[PDB]
This record gives C-alpha cells, sequence and structure tokens, in this order.
RNA sequence: AGUGAGGGCGCGAGCGAUAACGUCCGCGUCCGAGCGCGGGAACAACCGAGACCGCCAGCUAAGGCCCCCAAGUCUGGGCUAAGUGGUAAAGGAUGUGGCGCCGCGAAGACAGCCAGGAGGUUGGCUUAGAAGCAGCCAUCCUUUAAAGAGUGCGUAAUAGC
RNA sequence: CUCGAUGUCGGCUCGUCGCAUCCUGGGGCUGAAGAAGGUCCCAAGGGUUGGGCUGUUCGCCCAUUAAAGCGGCACGCGAG
RNA sequence: UAACCGCUGAAAGCAUCUAAGCGGGAAGCCCGCCCCAAGAUGAGGCCUCCCACGGCGUCAAGCCGGUAAGGACCCGGGAA
C-alpha cells in the first residue's frame, strides 16, 4: 500500500549485485544496502521494495532500502552539491585547490581537503559551500566545516547550512 | 541537563526521544536537555 | 643555603635587618629560601622607630653560603645570609641598603632598582 | 641511529660562552658480525662487535661464526633491530654527527643490599623518643584479614646494584673522527672505562 | 535411668521499627540423639529419602539431560532479546509483543504537499497598542476554500509567519 | 565464633583499593557576553604542601596552593 | 571510546543521531616510552662448531674413551 514505491529514470545502472545494490549514475557507484529480505525490482521505469512481512523490523527496513537506495538513483543522476554559506564578519574563504581557506580563529591555519565527491565553492565566499556526490557522506563533511567554528547564539559569525533562522539572546543588561 | 529520573517533557512540545535505553527528551530550547539514562 | 623557618638578614628599611620566614613564594612545596628567590616573612629583630613594624612582607633572595652557582660557571659565597623586603608587586621596602654587585641578582631581575641601588664595597 | 661503546670517564667541558660538563665515549667500529636478514630473523636487523681481547684466546665456534662474512679478532658483541647497515663495518668518524640528541644506555654500577634505607627512597624510620632501632628500618607490610596476611610486590631490601639500564635523550654535543670518542654531557649511565651503547629515538614533539 | 538450659523452618499472636541467622509463647516438622544418601555448587534443620551386610544387577524422588559430568544441543505452540538470565522498591517513559476495544465521509484517510489563509471582525479598559499574536469577560452575524469568541514567533500599536 | 586468651586510643613508617572526584579534563546549562563563577552526567591519571595549640584523628589559626577530597582494610599496621 | 555532538534513514506516507550503516570526541583503555621474560615443557629463532664419539644381548634413550667441540675444577684478579 504505501512504503515502498520509486522509479529509476535515466536508464541509470540500476542493478544488484553481490547482495550489495550497484546504482551507477554520473558516477556515483553508491554501494545501496541490501537487507537480505527487503528485496526490490527495477522494469521498465518502475522500481520496488518488497516486503517479506510487514512486522517492525520490516516496515522500517522498506522505509529505508527505498528512501536510501532512492538516494542511490536520484544522486547517480546528478551529482551530489551540498549548499552551504558561510556568512561572519570574522571569516575569509577561498578554495585554495584542495582544502578549507577559512579564517576566524584569529591564527587562521584552516588547510583542509576535499574527501572525494567533495568540489569547492567559493562564488562569494559569503556564499560558499560544497559539492559532494554521497548525500551521507556529504551532509556530514558539510557538517565537519560547519562544526568547525559556526555556533554563535547571541552574537552571529559562523558558518550556517541554509543557514537556519539562528536564534538568539542578549549580550549584557539591556 | 540530566536527572536518573522525573522527565515528563516540558517546552510545550518537549520531545521523546528513544536512544540507546536512554530516556533522552530532546527539544528546541537547551532548557529541556532530558537525559535521563 | 636556604631554610624554611628562618632567622635571615636584610638591610632595606628594617625594623631590623632580620626576619624570620615562613618558606618560600615558588611552586607549592617551597623547602628552599634560595639565593634569588621571592619568599615570606615577619620581623624577629627590633627596630628603632621606622614605619617599618613587626609585621610581616615577603621579598627578594640575597646572598646565601652554600654555592651560589651560575649558569656562565661563575662562581661565589658570601659568609651572610640576606634579601630585601618587599612592598606587594616587589617593589622593595627601603630608599636604599648595605650591600653590592652580582649576577644572580640583576638576573633574577625583577628590582633593577635593587639593581643600581647596593653598589659599592658592601 | 645507533653507536657501541666503550664507555670512558665523564669530565667538564666547555659550549658556547658557558662551561658545562659532558662525558667521553670511545669506540672503535663495529661491523657486521651478523645480519637477521628479515627472511633470517623476521626482526631484520645487525649484530655487532667492536673491539679485540686478545686472539691466542677464542673458542672455535667463535673463529668460525665470525669466519661467516668473516671480519676481525675480538669479543664485545650485541645487537640491535630496525637498523641498517648502508655499510660492513662501521665506526663513528661520522656516523655520529654532533650538534644532534641521541638517547643511550648502559650496565649499571653494582649497588648492594640496603633497605627501607636504600633500595628505596625515604631514608627509613625516625630516631630518639625510639631507639630500639636508632633512626632507620623496615616500613609495614600488610595485615591482619585485609588480604588476611603479607603483600606481593612493593620495594625491598639488598642487592640492587648489579643490573642494567638507559637514559633517555641526551646531547651529542662533539665528535672526534681520529680516536673514535664523542663528548656528550651524560648521566654516565652505569659505570665509566666499561661497557655502554647509544640509539638515537625521538619524534618528540617539544 | 537421662536430660531440668538448645537452635532451625512453616503457620498463629507478642514484642522489635512489623528490623536481625533477635528474643516470647503455641500447632506442626525439624536438627540434634539416627537423621550418616540425593540434593540445591559446595550449606546441622530447604524439595526428595531412612542406609543390618552384599552385586563390575534393573525401576524410580527430588531434581536433571551442549559441555566440564550419567542423561534429547527432544518435538509442539508462543513471547523477550536487555544479555533479564546471573537478587531490589518509588517511580518513570511516540520498550517488545498481546488484548478486549476507538478514526476510515472511496460524500478515497493521517506525517509528508500546494495555495488562500476571507470581508463586520478594528473597544470593553488600554487605545503609547490589540485593529486574534499586551491584563478584568466577551461566546454573536453575515460570509465560503468553512467560517479559529483568532492555539502560537511579537514589538509601537500595527505590520509578517 | 572468642574469656586455655583477639592489644582498644593518638602517632609513627610502608600503605593498598574505592568513588557519591578536591586539582585535574570532557563535557551539555545558565538567570552563559568576556572573564570569572555557579548547575548535573562521564572519567581515578598523577597529583591531593609547612607550622601553631591541643596525647586529641576533628577541630579553630598562620602562609601559601592548581588543589590543599570522603573513605574502605578489627576505625591497616606490637611478631614493625 | 565515557558523557556529550553529528551524517544518511525508515517503523511514527512531516519529524529523529537511530536497530540499519558512517563520522566527531576525553590527561582514561591497547600500542608507542624504558625494565623483566620459554621453567611462556607451546618457540626456542639465527649464527658458528665437534663428530653423528666410542664399546657393550636389537630395542645399545646403559657402559667406557671419545672432542679442550666446550667447559668445570684450582689459582689469580674484579665499582659484580
Amino acid at each position: 500500500i504505501g512504503r515502498l514505491p520509486i522509479p529509476v529514470p535515466k536508464g541509470v545502472s540500476v542493478e544488484v549485485a553481490p547482495g550489495r545494490v550497484k546504482v551507477k549514475g554520473p558516477k556515483g557507484e553508491l554501494e545501496v544496502p541490501v537487507s537480505p529480505e527487503m528485496r526490490v525490482v527495477v522494469e521498465e521505469g518502475v522500481v520496488r521494495v518488497e516486503r517479506p512481512s510487514d512486522e517492525r523490523r520490516h516496515k522500517s527496513l522498506h522505509g529505508l532500502t527505498r528512501t536510501l537506495i532512492a538516494n542511490a538513483v536520484k544522486g547517480v543522476s546528478e551529482g551530489y552539491s551540498k549548499e552551504l554559506l558561510i556568512k561572519g564578519i570574522g571569516y575569509r574563504a577561498r578554495l585554495v585547490g584542495r582544502a578549507l581557506e577559512l579564517t576566524v580563529g584569529f591564527s587562521h591555519p584552516v588547510v583542509v581537503e576535499p574527501p572525494e565527491g567533495i568540489t569547492f565553492e567559493v562564488p562569494e565566499p559569503t556564499r560558499v559551500r560544497v559539492s559532494g556526490i554521497d548525500k551521507q557522506k556529504v551532509g556530514q563533511v558539510a557538517a565537519n566545516i560547519r562544526a568547525i567554528r559556526k555556533p554563535s547564539a547571541y552574537h552571529e559569525k559562523g558558518i550556517y547550512y541554509a543557514g537556519e533562522p539562528v536564534r538568539l539572546k542578549p549580550g549584557k543588561a539591556g | 541537563m540530566k536527572v536518573r529520573a522525573s522527565v515528563k517533557r516540558i517546552c510545550d512540545k518537549c520531545k521523546v526521544i528513544r536512544r540507546h535505553g536512554r530516556v533522552y527528551v530532546i527539544c528546541e530550547n537547551p532548557k529541556h536537555k532530558q537525559r535521563q539514562g | 643555603m636556604i631554610q624554611p623557618q628562618t632567622y635571615l638578614e636584610v638591610a632595606d628599611n628594617t625594623g631590623a635587618r632580620k626576619i624570620m620566614c615562613i618558606r618560600v613564594l615558588k611552586g607549592s612545596n617551597a623547602k628552599y629560601a634560595t639565593v634569588g628567590d621571592v619568599i615570606v616573612a615577619s620581623v624577629k629583630e627590633a627596630i628603632p622607630r621606622g614605619a617599618v613594624k613587626e609585621g610581616d612582607v615577603v621579598k627578594a633572595v640575597v646572598v646565601r653560603t652554600k654555592k651560589e652557582v651560575k649558569r656562565p660557571d661563575g662562581s661565589a659565597i658570601r659568609f651572610d645570609d640576606n634579601a630585601a623586603v618587599i612592598i606587594n608587586n616587589q617593589l622593595e621596602p627601603r630608599g636604599t641598603r648595605v650591600f653590592g654587585p652580582v649576577a644572580r641578582e640583576l638576573r633574577e631581575k625583577g628590582f633593577m632598582k635593587i639593581v643600581s641601588l647596593a653598589p659599592e664595597v658592601l | 641511529m645507533k653507536g657501541i661503546l666503550g664507555v670512558k670517564v665523564g669530565m667538564t667541558r666547555i659550549f658556547r660562552d658557558d662551561r658545562a660538563v659532558p662525558v667521553t665515549v670511545i669506540l672503535a667500529g663495529p661491523c657486521p658480525v651478523v645480519q637477521r636478514r628479515t627472511p633470517e630473523k623476521d626482526g631484520y636487523t645487525a649484530v655487532q662487535l667492536g673491539f679485540l681481547p686478545q686472539n691466542p684466546k677464542r673458542v672455535n665456534r667463535p673463529l668460525k661464526g665470525h669466519f661467516a662474512k668473516a671480519g676481525v679478532e675480538p669479543v664485545r658483541i650485541l645487537r640491535e633491530i630496525r637498523d641498517f647497515n648502508p655499510e660492513g663495518d662501521t665506526v663513528t668518524v661520522e656516523i655520529f654527527k654532533p650538534g644532534e640528541r641521541v638517547d643511550v644506555t648502559g650496565t649499571s654500577k653494582g649497588r648492594g643490599f640496603a633497605g627501607v634505607m636504600k633500595r628505596w627512597n625515604f631514608a627509613g624510620g625516625p630516631d630518639s623518643h625510639g631507639a630500639h632501632k636508632i633512626h632507620r628500618h623496615p616500613g609495614s607490610i600488610g595485615n591482619r584479614k585485609t588480604p588476611g596476611r603479607v603483600y606481593k610486590g612493593k620495594k625491598m631490601a639488598g642487592h640492587y646494584g648489579a643490573e642494567r639500564v638507559t637514559v633517555m635523550n641526551l646531547e651529542v654535543v662533539d665528535v672526534i673522527p681520529e680516536e673514535n670518542l664523542l663528548l656528550v654531557k651524560g648521566a654516565v649511565p652505569g659505570p665509566n672505562g666499561g661497557l655502554v651503547i647509544v640509539r638515537e629515538t625521538k619524534k618528540a614533539a617539544k
């Protein structure tokens, strides 16, 4: 009824191999997990995740294999770029090539490196983020960077995802 | 915040989070860090 | 060379060139009112007038007798034991005082005044 | 990074604009007496000797163990792993460059047999209000039903001199390439005019 | 002729704090004084059981059968999965599984979605502002996406979600 | 159990484990600006001074100190 | 890895760090640091070297020389 419907457009390399499902698209040969009982098909344009039951384990498993391998696909279709925005009077940014310029620790050496699907985008640099491929590892690295200085609820000067409304509290007494 | 006990949520929409037998309430207000595991 | 409890000599605005220190002002584990150091004490000896009194200051380490061994293998020993009394900051006590030169002191540095102050023979 | 030696004696010297004290290291130059090829002793390494005490005196075995890659006529020998032999004979006439940091050790001069007194710190007990043991003696050793008995590994009286050991970092100070000698300002680890060795390890980030 | 003082366990009253391998009395068993065997790890009194002496005999208690060690790593149907097994209460909880029950307007559901979030809604005080999103209650009307006497981020009302 | 025998205090000397950790760090929280406090969960690693008076350990007081913890072992220690 | 922070994600067709799978992280845990150590009968591993030593009832795992192959003994010396 509902927790298993998805199409596999682009004629993507949509195949199941040694107990691992191989989703190959712009290159992201993404390895989407395959629980032995979940099971799925990709015929015509329709890709379906099945349920060898419906109890707790399985049902969640469904939500998963479905959503996550769904990922495998959408991903293999484009290229996974994380939109991110650096912003704060205290900070600098430029690709440098394969790292993380960055400067707001007032002893700025910030020489980072790009894991993989990770390409650096400095078009601002106020607006500035990265592109990845692997939705999981991408949101992640993004995070790594955010984390390393970003916080600031009461005074801003950080890195922000899309940049949530950053809830902020007063300083002294007024 | 934590307490080997109590926790009846709070922040009017304070979340009952299941994590590691960890009775941990998650919210949108630090005031509610409810760690009772 | 050192001591905890001590009958030491001074010669600043002293009540008497003598006070008894408790211990060393250094790294919590005294045991050595040592050459060129800074420590604690009260008076032992008398004091005609003088705004000094029978109180207690802290201050800095002069002479010793049991090896003033310096960086340059400069070497010495005076058959005398005494330091200069301090007022807070360190800023020495008296206008002058009876004694003289030699590395260790100035070297510790913080007290140049003592430095130029006790120069000549004695 | 290793030197094999006959430790001489400790003495004082001067450096820059100040004196300070060193020690006399002396080593003719050990040589590839035995090699653990790895396929040989996958604990790969070099064993060498560095002098020569009388030949008329020498077990056949020794004679041929030498035979091996054949070298000379001594008796001072020992081994160390993870150290290539970019040679087949070593001296130190450069082997050990000065103005460098080193680590080193040797035999440990042989003490005696003194209790709570020696062996360990804290000089014995006290003396006066009690003299039925005057000044020092053995601390305490356990108790009633705690473990219900006598303990098993706290310091103890006696023999504590016939052993060996080493010192962490020390300075290479100076190199005398002729008389294969080097001054190093060292804890003269163990006697002198006897046996020692040096090795260098310290990825120490200050 | 011997004990003329004894303890334990279960139930029933004392007492004690409804504490103690406490001490008081009673019904029973007990254990000594047989209570020497099984046994529960090993443990005087907790379930089994009375040993006159044999058996390189077989049926059984209790309680056991992957192994250490005799005995199915039986079959059958479940429910937990924390290692509970492998001591604990008060009490806490979108634990796990189970009821015996509630919402299904396929006049096609809920979390996810889209857009509008309607005009009198405009003081009552306070109006510096209520003109739902400042305090003492208001509980009506038209009007359609069906209607918020406006559950909520708020300041100067207000304006926006 | 112990009265055919179990040395009770205070201290000494050598201590050994323990965490409801004092200093240490790791932390979320603040009525958290900084700094600094204070509010809990994690973690014993090392560390966890001198004197004064008092036979008193506790204690009060002098001077510092990063700090100068509570306590288990017949309140460890007489075959020391 | 502790608390504590996150990524990807369902079962709770919006959400969640959370079984699934991934990461951050403590002066603490294994290592790295030195010091013991196959009497770790589960080593000995490598090097050199005397010979497979010589006589005795086969089962010769007993005798004697065998080798100074080597070492012990006594002597003489040692911060051992």
